[PDB]
């Protein structure tokens, strides 16, 4: 009895906009969720017919319009998850989850230097590179796996390309897309 | 418990008397009356937990002040038997209306309400303003027909006087 | 005392959950053959004097040793307290059936009867004689077949309230 | 602070009996049994009021709940299908007011065939001389293949310190050949640390949890229960 649109919203540090939660019947209390890389849901707001404000988030709710807003500013890397409204909707006795909204935060690059060394096999790090270049089934990428220096504060997006046929070589790992022209040859 | 049944009985007892036409006349009574009765009772069956949840709401809308510390009501453990109160209330309310007279009302939440909410320090009029409501919600016949209204209503203003 | 209605109250509160739709649908069953009850206990009441004279004098007839002397019927101030006594099993049993519940007769009446039975030398095969029969008197009262007296009353059915009144006179032989 | 429940994780075959149990340490007295399905929409399974049982969302005959404790709420599930492959949550709140408190919850996997299961080979590599001489970093990386199910935790001992920094293990695995049965799942996982580490002259534990003790493992092929194999790399 929730229809959320739309479905996923990945924004830019900056750009504005609100995420929207819709009921159909009078709710008494909403509760936003947040689910983590390992799944769990950790309690994020609760409020009924009030505002509330949680570092740069704020929620509200009208009972007399049956819908709730969430707004997003100046997102941060620490901030990725899983978006999901509760409602006591209905009898109020049981909670009516909605379909759930992904976000994911990049790190700004100072100095960006392409570049792919081999590494001997006993018995290939795709680092330095663009945000903007996507990736798809043939093909064995993993997703971009983060890390993050909390001492120095240096950010990086970084990912791992391997096989099985030894034909292939991590010089030609970035094929089946368009890979830049900054590559650099030895 | 004081019904239609139990008062003419115990009438007849006293007296050392067999059940007369006097006495069977009241039961009689009691057969037209439970038609309407007993549809009240069985829509506050399937609805009690919607009755009971909004009309603990609208007591401390009227009385903020039960939030301060040192009232009743001062933290999450109290406010939760707030509404559980009210729950004992709906429930001998319902019983009111399937046993037909103020029976269960007068001998399980009447009887020593008074010492009772006065030793605990409990306003009495935090309890009316949670009946007050509910009784103004009620309306005819979204709710239910005609004469359970006036049957459902009748039990609510029982209760209410015996808190004033 | 408890009557029918307030049965289903008691039994719903020890579990503390509302009066569900299974239990007041057999009320409900107990409202619409509400007529046949009253139209069964009038038949009782209308007859109650006859009634005792058939169980005391009966009781009597089958057993002569209790008008004998030394027996427990013997002068007129113990057969005035036989039939007094007599009859107000059956008043209790009357209301029983009205209210449509035991408790009545279990509390008022039948509550230490047996231990004062027992302390006046009151033989106890002797007074269950007396009520067996009152309670064979009764089911013909309420069933319409008794020989020489005839209510005019719409035809039916009434083996739910025979089977009522033989049960509840059967609580008083087996408390005693 | 927040509920713990017991066993963390459990995998069973079809015909088995399985039951999780989930104790909470708040001043709470209403739990919930949430069955969120494959596609990671909750529905209510059971509710349960101290004793009593509140709600029932059409909730076949096989599932049935056997509460003793207002702290404790069991669950004993007969006939147990394949079909019925889910992750259970815990929950706990007050019954009028108050907001809902999860657990972490439990997964269970059902096997088609118990034969599909297999030890899994770790290999970890040796960071690159010329990356290090170049970048001023070395990264170490360490692969996991031929395992079932995703019951793994990797965490990294640099000589016996506990270390919670710079640890990243993959949310999700690809699937190779789809539709081809059940394809393999695994997952790699990254460690970055500083230049000053690696050259002043570290132990990849892959966590592996399968049957148990209730189980009959009489098959020829050996058991892959835990053990301890060790590995060194600098
Ligand atoms: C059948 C009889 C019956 C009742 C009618 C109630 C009566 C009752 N309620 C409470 C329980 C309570 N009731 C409240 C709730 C309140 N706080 C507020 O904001 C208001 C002023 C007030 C209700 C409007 C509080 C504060 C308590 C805790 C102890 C106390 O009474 O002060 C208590 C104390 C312990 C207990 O929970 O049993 C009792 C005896 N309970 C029963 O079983
Ligand atoms: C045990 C007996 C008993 C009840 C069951 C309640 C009946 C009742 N009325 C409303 C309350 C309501 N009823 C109406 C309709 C109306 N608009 C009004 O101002 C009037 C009251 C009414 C004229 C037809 C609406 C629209 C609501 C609000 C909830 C909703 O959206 O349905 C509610 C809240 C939710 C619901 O609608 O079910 C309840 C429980 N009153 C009692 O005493
Ligand atoms: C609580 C219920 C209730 C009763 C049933 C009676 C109980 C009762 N009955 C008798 C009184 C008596 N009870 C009987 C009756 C009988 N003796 C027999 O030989 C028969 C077998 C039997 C038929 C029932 C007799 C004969 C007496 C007088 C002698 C005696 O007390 O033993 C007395 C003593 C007072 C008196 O003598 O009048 C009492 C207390 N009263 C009540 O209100
Ligand atoms: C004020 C007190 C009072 C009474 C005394 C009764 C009187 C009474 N009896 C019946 C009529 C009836 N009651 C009986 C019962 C009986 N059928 C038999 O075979 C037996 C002889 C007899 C019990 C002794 C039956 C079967 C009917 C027919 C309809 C019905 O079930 O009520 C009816 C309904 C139809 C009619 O008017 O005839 C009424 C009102 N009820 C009351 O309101
Ligand atoms: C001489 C001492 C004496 C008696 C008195 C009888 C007592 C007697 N008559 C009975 C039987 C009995 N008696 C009556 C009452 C009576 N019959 C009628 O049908 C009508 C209209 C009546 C008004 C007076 C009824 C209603 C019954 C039940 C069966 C019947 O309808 O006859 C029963 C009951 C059966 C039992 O319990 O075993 C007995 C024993 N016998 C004796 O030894």
């Amino acid at each position: 009895q929730v229809e959320q649109s739309p479905s996923a919203l990945s924004l830019h540090e900056g750009t504005s906009s609100a995420l929207r939660c819709n009921f159909t019947t009078t709710t008494r209390s909403v509760q936003w969720f947040r689910q983590n890389s390992r799944g769990s849901l950790i309690n994020l707001f609760y409020l009924a017919s009030g505002t509330k404000e949680n570092g740069r988030l704020k929620s509200a709710f009208d009972s007399k319009e049956l819908y709730s807003t969430l707004h997003i500013r100046d997102a941060q890397l620490e901030d990725s998850g899983t978006y999901f409204c509760a409602a006591e909707a209905g009898s109020f006795n049981k909670l009516t989850f909605g379909a759930g909204t992904r976000l994911a935060v990049s790190p700004y690059i100072q100095n960006p230097d392409p570049a792919v060394y081999q590494l001997r096999d006993s018995k290939c790090l795709f680092t330095d590179f663009d945000s903007q270049t996507n990736v798809s089934s043939d093909v064995y990428i993993t997703d971009k796996c983060v890390l993050d220096m909390r001492s120095m504060d240096f950010k990086s997006n970084s990912a791992v390309a391997w096989s099985n046929k030894s034909d292939f070589a991590c010089a030609n790992a970035f094929n089946n897309s368009i890979i830049p022209e900054d590559t650099f040859f030895p | 418990m004081k019904s239609v049944i139990t008062t003419t009985i115990s009438a007849a007892d006293a007296a050392g008397r067999f059940p007369s036409s006097s006495d069977l006349e009241s039961v009689q009574g009691n057969i037209q009356r439970a038609a309407s009765r007993l549809e009240a009772a069985e829509k506050l069956a399937g609805n009690h937990e919607a009755v009971v949840k909004e009309a603990g709401d609208a007591c401390f809308a009227k009385y903020p002040y039960l939030k301060n510390p040192g009232e009743a009501g001062d933290s999450q453990e109290k406010i939760n038997k707030c509404y559980r109160d009210i729950d004992h209330y709906m429930r001998l309310i319902n019983y009111s209306l399937v046993v037909g007279g103020t029976g269960p009302l007068d001998e399980w939440c009447i009887a020593g309400a008074r010492e009772v909410y006065r030793a605990l320090n409990l306003p009495g009029s935090s309890y009316i303003a949670a009946f007050v409501f509910t009784r103004d919600r009620l309306c005819v016949p979204r709710d239910m027909s005609a004469q359970a209204a006036v049957e459902f209503s009748g039990a609510l203003d029982y209760v209410i006087n015996s808190l004033c | 005392m408890l009557d029918a209605f307030s049965r289903v109250v008691v039994n719903s509160d020890s579990k503390a959950a509302y009066v569900s739709g299974s239990d007041l649908q057999a009320l409900k069953t107990f409202i619409a053959d509400g007529n046949k009850r009253l139209d069964a206990v009038n038949s009782i009441v209308s007859n109650a004097s006859c009634i005792v004279s058939d169980a005391v004098s009966g009781m009597i007839c089958e057993n002569p040793g209790l008008i004998a002397p030394g027996g427990n019927c013997y002068t007129n101030r113990r057969m005035a307290a036989c039939l007094r006594d007599g009859e107000i099993i059956l008043r209790y049993t009357s209301y029983a059936l009205l209210a449509g519940d035991s408790s009545v007769l279990e509390d008022r009446c039948l509550n230490g009867l047996k231990e004062t039975y027992i302390a006046l030398g009151v033989p106890t095969n002797s007074t269950v004689r007396a009520v067996s029969i009152m309670k064979s008197s009764a089911v013909a009262f309420i069933s319409n077949t008794a020989s020489q007296r005839k209510m005019a009353t719409a035809d039916g059915d009434c083996s739910a309230l025979s089977s009522e009144v033989a049960s509840y006179c059967d609580k008083v032989s087996a408390a005693i | 602070t927040a509920v713990f429940q017991t066993p963390n994780y459990h995998v069973t075959q079809v015909g088995n009996e399985v039951s999780f149990n989930c104790k909470q340490t708040l001043g709470h007295d209403t739990m919930y049994w949430y069955k969120q399905d494959s596609k990671k929409l909750l529905k209510i399974m059971f509710s349960y009021n101290n004793k009593q049982l509140i709600v029932n969302e059409t909730v076949p005959r096989r599932f049935s709940p056997q509460s003793s404790d207002k702290a404790h709420l069991n669950l004993r599930i007969k006939s147990v299908e394949p079909e019925d492959s889910a992750v259970y949550l815990c929950a706990s709140s007050f019954r009028w007011v108050g907001e809902q408190y999860f657990g972490p919850g439990t997964r269970l996997t059902v096997l088609e065939d118990l034969k599909n299961v297999f030890p899994p080979e770790v290999a970890v590599f040796e960071p690159s001389a010329a990356a290090a001489s170049h970048t001023q970093k070395a990264t170490l990386v360490c692969l996991a293949t031929g395992f079932y199910p995703d019951h793994v935790e990797l965490s990294w001992w640099v000589n016996g310190k506990e270390v919670h920094s710079g640890v990243c293990t993959d949310p999700q695995p690809l699937k190779e050949q789809p539709a081809l049965n059940d394809s393999r799942y695994a997952l790699s996982s990254r460690l970055r640390v500083s230049a000053t580490f690696w050259q002043n002259p570290f132990r990849c534990q892959v966590q592996f949890y399968g049957l148990s003790e209730n189980d009959e493992w009489t098959q020829d092929r050996a058991k892959p229960v835990t053990q301890i194999v060790s590995a060194e790399a600098w």
